[PDB]
């Protein structure tokens, strides 16, 4: 509703890198805001696609950014018998970005680990691994959890029991409030899938460089199961946080397994110790269901509730049935904990094979109405298939059906645009929180700004003189004694960091149903029905009023002196669109109706 | 006088037509009041205004190309006709709906293409033992079911890239299943082995040459192979005139799109055809699987009847899939494929004892209604597919085509096509939303103000100054009507002080 899609920021990478894959807000010390935006396909040092990490200052005109370095070479360690080998090249360094406090999160879930011991060996295999970085003080640390020294042999006679060796950690990650890193490895326990959580200040005291296995003493990882419905589920291919089950002391993460269950999907709400809680099963087969997750109050319950996207969701269009439009799911949290039921919403794309719910991003209060609002992105929605990103209102009953805002693609075809959102940051300092939408295809990253939101308040007074039969009110130009009202005007403007320039235009309205010539009321200052009043309501808390003097015809001027009169007011932005963008969303009664009768 | 078509205005013909089917109009120059030339036919014909010049479109439905039913399917391919009418004219005016008719008939002697997609994983090194004859057996099984069979053989096994394949030592590139003592070949992700040909001979000489290879993860790279048999006419050989049967052959679950990301890879699949002049999907480490949604359009648009022949692990994940892809059946295949022979032609009667109708490019504002008539004259409304049919069936469709309002285009064509089939009905949609009268198109004339509005359609249609009969009310049309004909020439107020200058009358 407030994006600005006229005025955009684009920040471009290296060609050919994926800049835009993964992105999130930094927050310095200082408080400035910045953008770390995620490049998994950056070339390395020897001109291989190791990936990288930009940290993209705020500026209004962006353009390149500086890249955060990090540690780009393979490295071999003789420990005992054995050699431990990390293999960085494609290693998709930036496939996750996440920042808490001071500290970034950047995850390579493809670099790959072997650990030979004479002619035997571990397997290269994509075991994952996590950069963290404290750019302000140049403390780099690393977290690869699911790192192991156990031979292949060892496996195969436990048939492949804990084997953590295609984690992929780092696939997805978020970090809880408290400071405890999620990371998300799919593959884990030979893809059925696996949650490494570590605090973040641990991490940094027990990473030791050079040494490449060890062992972070407050980490927890998932459990292994044996259930079939689990395998191959991909389970933590998104990973939220958030509050489901009521003390506040205890977080509760949201894990999406989009092929639980032989393709059908699922996403889990489990405490710190990954008891489940409550699992949410998918609606249809092979879509994906599980694949963005989000958790965000939007009904402003108090109560935190779940969005889950299925990009490949096909709807019955009762034309073709089978629609490949995507859909996403939004289901609010009840009084009672373990409450939770049917979706609330189903929000399904329009635009075929457009990928609707592949990224789900809370905005926070957008319009700053008391809701919490998200954003639905499209990579290749839009009528043209370039890419979509839809915003959604928060409302008393859940979300609006309609979205209130689409932004289309500035990028050609291709370009992804859309595939990584993050919101709920104010990184102008405005007021209202704003959006960066990554397009990695065309290795570029688009910053969309929330414009403030002006409340309007119409009041129009008028005077109950609408019978004429007192002519005893006289016209300036000829005395003419006839019944006359005066039309008191008031605008009110109310709204956060509203400017000091708004000026309104209210466009008075008289007998509006009938034609101009036949305006039984017309004005003593120009005896025309209506006019149009530029107020300046910028900079005034007051609603302006104003008071303006009309007059009505003669008893026998009017035949039709039943009809009733209609009285008008309409305000709307000044027409100042050409020279410069809307400044502000006018929301509200834009109009109003001050209908009236004659009865004398 | 009664009915919608009077009292919704009059305007001008455009308007009138515009409302509801059954309303007339009359653009000849006759009495100025009575019908409001806008009413009824009938009523518009009761009062005689009718010079050969009543306005009435009506909504017909005449077929083009009408060449009756085939009866048997075994000479001259290209003259078969399962479909009839192939071609009709449909005239829609506005709001309109108009039915017509389609008869289906699958003929006996159709030829057959069956390309055999089998799942060379390792798991599957028996099945390719109880192949090496197959193309003989199946030669003489569909020897009484065709006189024209063609077949074809392509492998798949996985994205030959990390997780799904092994990369270390170097000697596990070259041959996978070091660790087991055994030779297998290097992982593949689709190799098209045999072009669909009639001479069997080829189909037992090339699956003896083939070789199993060995991935990591359950889930197969098969919809990759789905896609490329499928867009690949030219590669694998499909025949226009000719069944196009798809044994999809595999003992584990599928990748499906999304899954790529897995081993890095994020682009989807475009639906293209990838294969080189090297008979493999060069494409397949970096692009991602199709979805079901691609796949089942790639699989309608190229008539391609696509069979699962899954083991029991998986017969109940792939008959969940096959309710999401129509045309599709799926075969409980055996731990070593040792009854792959009477699944195809299983499959086969089993395809083709389902007739299932399939619209394409139809507009948005068009809107179809199908009553389904199968064997003896159940008229089962609101289907479009009859079920339970035997080959040399010859089933019926009603088809109601209506269209919401009028588009602009007023030319807009449609296909009504039976699911798997070649032969299709083209529907040219024509609708009818103006009059022979706007041909004339006039100009401001002499009877609308001197030349102040358009006497098109005998009522004077004209700019909101000259409004009025005449088109020259220069002002409103209410207070100052249109030629103060409220006050009868001079001498005359109002009407006499009757009736006052209001809705441009008397
Ligand atoms: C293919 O799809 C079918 C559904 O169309 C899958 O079967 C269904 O599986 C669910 C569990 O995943 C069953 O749900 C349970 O049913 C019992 C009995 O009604 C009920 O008490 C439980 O509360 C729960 O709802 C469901 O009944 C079952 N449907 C049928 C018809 O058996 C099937 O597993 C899928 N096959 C796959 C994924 O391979
Ligand atoms: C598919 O079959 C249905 C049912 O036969 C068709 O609709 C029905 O068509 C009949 C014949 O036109 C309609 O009959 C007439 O109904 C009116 C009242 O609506 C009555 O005054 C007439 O005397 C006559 O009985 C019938 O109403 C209609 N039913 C409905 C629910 O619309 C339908 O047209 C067929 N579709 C195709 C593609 O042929
Ligand atoms: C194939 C390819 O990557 N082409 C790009 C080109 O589009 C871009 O304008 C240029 C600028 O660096 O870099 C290169
Ligand atoms: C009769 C009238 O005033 N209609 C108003 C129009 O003037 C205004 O432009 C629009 C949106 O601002 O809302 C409506
Ligand atoms: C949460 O921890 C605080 C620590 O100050 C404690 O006071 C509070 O009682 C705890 N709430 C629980 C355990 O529900
Ligand atoms: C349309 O339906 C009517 C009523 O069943 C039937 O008489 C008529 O022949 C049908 N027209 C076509 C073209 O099918
Ligand atoms: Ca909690
Ligand atoms: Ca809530
Ligand atoms: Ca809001
Ligand atoms: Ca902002
Ligand atoms: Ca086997
Ligand atoms: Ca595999
Ligand atoms: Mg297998």
């Amino acid at each position: 509703l407030n994006l600005d899609p006229v005025q955009l920021t684009f920040y471009a990478g290296p060609n050919g890198s994926q800049f835009g894959f993964s992105l999130d807000f930094h927050k310095d010390s200082h408080g400035r805001v910045a953008i770390v935006v995620g490049a998994p396909r950056t070339l390395g040092p020897s001109q291989e696609e190791t990936g990288g990490v930009f940290l993209c200052p705020w500026r209004a005109e962006g353009g390149q950014c500086p890249s955060l370095l990090f540690d780009l070479r393979d490295e071999t360690r003789n420990v005992g018998s054995q050699t431990l080998q990390t293999f960085k090249a494609r290693q998709g360094l930036g496939a996750s970005v996440v920042s808490w406090s001071d500290v970034i999160v950047a995850c390579a879930p493809w670099q790959h680990w072997n650990v030979l011991e004479k002619t035997e060996e571990a397997e290269k295999t994509p075991v994952g691994s996590c950069f963290l970085a404290q750019p302000e003080s140049g403390r780099r640390a690393e977290y690869s959890p699911c790192r192991g020294n156990t031979l292949s042999r060892i496996y195969v006679e436990n048939d492949f029991s804990w084997d953590k060796r295609y984690c992929e950690a780092g696939f997805s990650s978020v970090v809880t409030q408290a400071g405890e890193l999620v990371l998300g490895a799919p593959g884990g326990y030979y893809f059925l899938g696996l949650l490494a959580q570590a605090p973040v200040a641990d991490i940094f005291s027990s990473y030791r460089p050079g040494i490449l296995l060890w062992h972070v003493s407050s980490q927890s990882l998932s459990f292994d199961s044996s259930n079939p419905e689990y395998f191959d589920g991909y389970w933590g291919y998104s990973v939220a946080v958030g509050e489901f089950d009521g003390d506040l002391n205890t977080t509760e993460y949201v894990v999406g397994a989009p092929t639980w269950s032989w393709t059908l999907g699922a996403v889990e709400i489990l405490d710190s110790y990954y008891q489940r809680l409550h699992r949410l099963r998918g609606e249809q087969m092979a879509s994906y269901f599980g694949h963005s997750v989000a958790v965000t109050d939007v009904n402003g319950d108090g109560r935190h509730d779940l969005l889950v996207g299925a990009p490949l969701y096909m709807e019955s269009r009762a034309d073709r049935k089978l629609a490949e439009v995507g859909r996403v799911y939004l289901f609010l949290q009840p009084r009672g904990p373990h409450a939770l039921g049917a979706p609330s919403l189903l929000l399904t794309g329009t635009q075929l094979y457009g990928r609707f719910g592949s990224a789900i991003a809370p905005l926070g209060d957008l319009d700053r109405d008391g809701y919490n609002d998200i954003a639905v992105a499209a990579p290749y929605g839009g009528p043209s298939g370039r890419g979509q990103v839809l915003v959604f209102l928060g409302q008393s009953e859940g979300l609006r059906s309609r979205p209130s805002q689409v932004l289309d693609s500035p990028f050609p075809t291709g370009s992804a645009f859309g595939f990584s959102l993050r919101g709920a940051v104010d990184i102008d300092d405005n007021g209202y929180p704003d959006l960066i939408v990554g397009a990695y295809g065309a290795n570029q990253v688009a910053v969309y700004r929330a414009q403030p939101v002006v409340k309007a308040s119409v009041q129009l007074l008028v005077q109950d003189s609408l019978n004429p039969a007192v002519k005893s009110c006289v016209l300036p130009q000829t005395k003419t004694p006839v019944s006359c009202f005066n039309i008191q005007m008031c605008v009110g403007a109310t709204g956060h960091n509203i400017p000091q320039k708004l000026s309104l235009n209210a466009e008075l309205q008289l007998d509006r149903q009938k034609p101009r010539q036949g305006r039984r009321v017309l004005l003593l200052g120009s005896q025309q029905a209506g006019t149009t009043l530029n107020l300046d309501l910028g900079g005034k808390h007051s609603p302006i009023c104003h008071t303006t003097m009309a007059f009505l015809r003669d008893e026998a001027d009017f035949r039709d002196k039943l009809s009733p009169i209609v009285l008008s007011l309409n305000v709307s932005l000044p027409p100042t669109e050409a020279g410069m963008a809307p400044a502000v969303v006018l929301h509200g009664d834009t109009h109003v109706q001050e209908q009236t009768r004659i009865v004398l | 006088g009664p009915n919608i078509c009077t009292t919704r205005g009059v305007s001008s013909c455009q308007q009138c037509l515009a409302v509801s089917p059954m309303c007339a109009w009359c653009s000849d120059e006759a009495l100025p009041l009575g019908s409001p030339r806008c009413d009824l036919k009938e009523n518009l014909l009761k009062d005689n205004c009718a010079p050969e010049s009543i306005e009435f479109p009506v909504s017909e439905a005449r077929v083009l190309e009408d060449r009756p039913l085939s009866d048997k399917g075994s000479g001259d391919s290209s003259q078969v006709t399962q479909v009839s009418p192939q071609r009709i004219a449909l005239r829609l005016r506005p709001d309109d709906s108009k039915n017509f008719s389609i008869q289906v008939r699958q003929v006996e002697d159709y030829p057959v293409d069956i390309y055999y997609l089998m799942d060379l994983s390792y798991s599957m090194k028996d099945d390719l033992w109880s192949i090496q004859n197959l193309g003989t057996k199946l030669a003489t099984q569909m020897r009484k079911l065709t006189s024209n069979l063609r077949i074809g053989f392509g492998a798949f096994v996985d994205k030959p890239v990390s997780p799904y394949m092994y990369i270390s030592p170097p000697e596990a590139l070259e041959n996978p299943c070091y660790d087991m003592k055994t030779t297998c070949l290097p992982m593949f992700g689709y190799k098209h082995v045999l072009t669909l040909t009639d001479q069997v001979t080829r189909f037992n000489e090339e699956v003896k040459k083939q070789s199993v290879s060995r991935n990591r993860d359950a889930p197969e790279g098969g919809f990759d192979a789905i896609m490329q048999a499928t867009v690949c006419d030219e590669k694998i050989g499909w025949r226009n005139d000719a069944s196009h049967l798809l044994v999809f052959t595999t003992d584990a679950k599928t990748h499906i799109a999304l899954d790529g990301r897995l081993a890095g890879i994020v682009q989807p699949n475009d639906g293209q055809c990838h294969v080189g002049s090297d008979n493999h999907y060069s494409a397949s480490t970096t692009m991602d699987y199709p979805s079901l949604g691609l796949m089942t359009e790639k699989l309608s648009q190229k008539n391609i009847n696509l069979i699962f022949a899954v083991t029991e692990n998986v017969v109940n994940l792939y008959q969940n899939y096959s309710e999401l892809i129509p045309g599709t059946t799926v075969g409980v295949l055996s731990m070593d494929s040792s009854n792959v022979l009477q699944l195809i032609v299983d499959a086969y009667g089993k395809i083709r004892s389902k007739v299932e109708l399939e619209v394409r490019d139809l507009p948005e504002e068009l809107s179809l209604s199908f009553n389904a008539t199968c064997l003896n004259n159940e008229v089962i409304p609101g289907l479009k597919s009859c079920m339970g049919l035997k080959i040399g069936d010859t089933v019926s469709f009603s088809i109601e085509a209506k269209v919401r309002g009028c588009p602009q285009e007023k030319e807009k064509s449609f296909t009504i096509k039976p699911v798997g089939f070649k032969d299709s009905l083209i529907v040219q949609v024509t609708f009818d939303c103006d009059c022979a009268c706007q041909a004339q198109a006039e100009p401001n004339s002499h009877r609308c103000n001197n030349g102040n509005g358009t006497f098109e359609c005998g009522v004077c249609r004209c700019g909101p100054g000259w409004l009025g009969s005449q088109c020259e009310c220069s002002e409103e049309d209410y207070r100052p009507s249109q030629q103060d004909e409220c006050s009868p020439r001079e001498g005359q107020p109002v009407c006499s002080q009757r009736g006052e200058c209001l809705c441009g009358q008397c």
